[PDB]
């Protein structure tokens, strides 16, 4: 099934941090990495936190590339990636938008994937969603949305 | 403006990842270590390959980092030691073998 | 250690002296853009060409110096641009074109 | 013949400054390659500025890359060129001297050239010395001469 979605914006919130506190908080592999700079966007890595807290961790065999955490979870730094491993887990999405804007989201609360062309470092992004705002709205305009696509967390 | 990032091919976004870390590596400013920084991490995302070759490329890197450069001019001539680093033959060989084309 | 500047070709030297000119050109740090004015000097020395094939490819530099690069990370990925620009068609016809070889 | 020794060292001193300040001090395109950054060796810069300044102008048709100042005579602005151009122009030179030290050129004074290795930006470097000291010693260890040439000024 699912993560909650009570249980996954609260996960979310415990790393909704600069990228070097996102290290500091899951140590490890993911910590060595935010140190040393090599990974500097944060958005898959607080996603595989969402998951391995809610009880659906990301699978040492999952076809991504991913680094484990202090608790010898795993957690996928690619955006690419982690949007495909929804893809292949998550089942078969609830909304997809065709060049979509916050408000066609509204009423419906979960996983949002975006993917658009204007940003220089991904293809998209992916995060939580409400109904009305991000989980990460204060760390976000020359990007162009091209697909919108929610899966709704109960 | 999107920069290029999506057009360079594998070898190609290991080379910029290289560079751009490199040039992480030499300078002290933090405006422009974290522009160093934040550009590798663009390649990094692009790339299909797992994080040791970038860990890998970093022990190559600091063989160039950590060199000292004179002139008849005063410099440290950082940049230099990063535009050495790019021309490496283990670097380029290292990038070639990738078990992850 | 003296660095590997006698070793480069000339159209080496002149992609040399392209990415550390650009480097110049988009970084604000007076050390870091100091560094990178001196490391371009270098590969101006051992240069056979006049002074205006540098004015033209600062032309070519000066149109990716000036865009304006956008993530989803905060940052205005200056290093990228040089990045971009030494990829450039124009900037690598420039210097196959040249009259002193 | 030779620029006198006394007009020589008189005239480098003028240009004995930051390579910016030497960009100010000859104007034209001189200053402006230098406020542009292209050149940031000024060494070969004031070697021109002397020999413009005691009567012994660098020729326009001279087989060496240059830019003219505000005085309308050229600047030689590549290390090598300026050593080469002195070799066709002064004469036989009158001290060679192969590992050399400074105490090789005690007693003597005009053009020195040291070529050498060690440097990143250059094969050596030329400047005017007096038998003591060099003119341009204020601004001047891990680059080991290999080869000492000196013309004498009267």
């Amino acid at each position: 099934n699912r993560p909650s979605f009570n249980e996954a914006w609260l996960a979310f919130r415990k790393v909704n941090h600069s990228v070097a506190d996102v290290g500091s908080i899951i140590g490890g592999n993911v910590g060595k990495n935010i140190t040393g700079g090599y990974f500097q966007n944060a958005c898959p890595i607080r996603m595989s936190y969402v998951l391995n807290a809610t009880g659906f961790p990301i699978a040492r065999n999952s076809p991504y590339a991913k680094v484990s955490g202090a608790d010898n979870k795993f957690y996928i730094y690619r955006v690419n990636d982690m949007i495909d491993y929804l893809t292949h887990t998550m089942g078969k999405p609830d909304l997809i938008v065709n060049n979509p804007k916050q408000s066609d989201f509204i009423g419906k609360k979960g996983i949002i994937v975006v993917k658009g062309h204007g940003w220089s470092n991904a293809r998209g992004h992916v995060t939580l969603w409400n109904g009305s705002i991000c989980s990460d709205q204060c760390h976000l305009g020359p990007f162009v949305p091209e697909v919108g696509t929610l899966w709704i967390l109960p | 403006q999107e920069a290029l990032t999506t057009q360079y091919s594998q070898s190609e976004l290991l080379k910029n990842w290289a560079l751009s870390h490199c040039l992480a590596l030499v300078y002290k400013d933090d405006v422009v270590k974290n522009d160093a920084r934040a550009t590798a991490s663009a390649y990094l995302e692009y790339g299909k390959q797992s994080v040791e070759i970038y860990h890998e490329i970093d022990e190559i890197a600091k063989k160039y980092s950590g060199l000292k450069y004179n002139g008849s001019i005063s410099s440290d001539f950082n940049t230099m030691k990063c535009i050495d680093f790019i021309h490496d033959r283990e670097l380029n060989e290292l990038i070639k073998r990738r078990v992850e084309k």
